[PDB]
């Protein structure tokens, strides 16, 4: 696991939560 | 044509990114467009919901990236959507993250030139690399209506 993938996955999870509330 | 549409989408996105970044840089001005008003609200909502994590990520990012934050941001955006899927929520997170990044660079004594480069990176990526998805979803006017 390298930095860019770490940060991308973190942002992905927060985006998914944002969709759950929208 | 595809080139004409991409150029237009890139400019529309640049204006939007520049406005949000300025909004995050202490400047107070009325939103220039309905889409800007929407992005200001939504991207700050996402920040408020994850403020500590965004702050920590921005500082890690800038401390591991080095010379070219724009290049590093392209790699993050690529990995964010690395599962082939694209949606407006992921777009919002790109704006939220870049807004925090821009604010951190200003806190560290950098000039507004770095802010502009990040805005252009967002514009090139969404308006160029993701032009087909943007178009099929109605562009930034579709973004506005999707979030009512």
């Amino acid at each position: 696991l390298w930095a860019a993938k770490k940060y991308g996955q973190q942002l992905r999870r927060m985006s998914d939560e944002f969709d759950k509330g929208q | 044509g595809p080139l004409s549409m991409s150029c237009w989408l890139r400019e529309q996105t640049l204006l939007l990114a520049e406005d949000y970044i300025s909004f995050c840089s202490g400047i107070q001005q009325t939103p220039p467009s309905e889409s800007a008003e929407a992005m200001r609200y939504l991207a700050k909502e996402m920040e408020q919901q994850h403020r500590t994590k965004f702050r920590s990520l921005s500082q890690e990012f800038l401390d591991t990236c080095g010379a070219d934050p724009s290049k590093c941001l392209q790699s993050v955006m690529r990995e964010l959507v690395g599962d082939g899927k694209m949606n407006w929520g992921r777009v919002v997170s790109i704006f939220t993250f870049t807004g925090v990044l821009a604010s951190e660079l200003l806190s560290r004594g950098e000039n507004s030139e770095g802010s502009r480069r990040l805005a252009e990176t967002i514009a090139d990526y969404l308006g160029g690399e993701k032009q087909d998805w943007l178009v099929e979803n109605g562009g930034w006017e579709g973004f506005c209506r999707f979030f009512h």
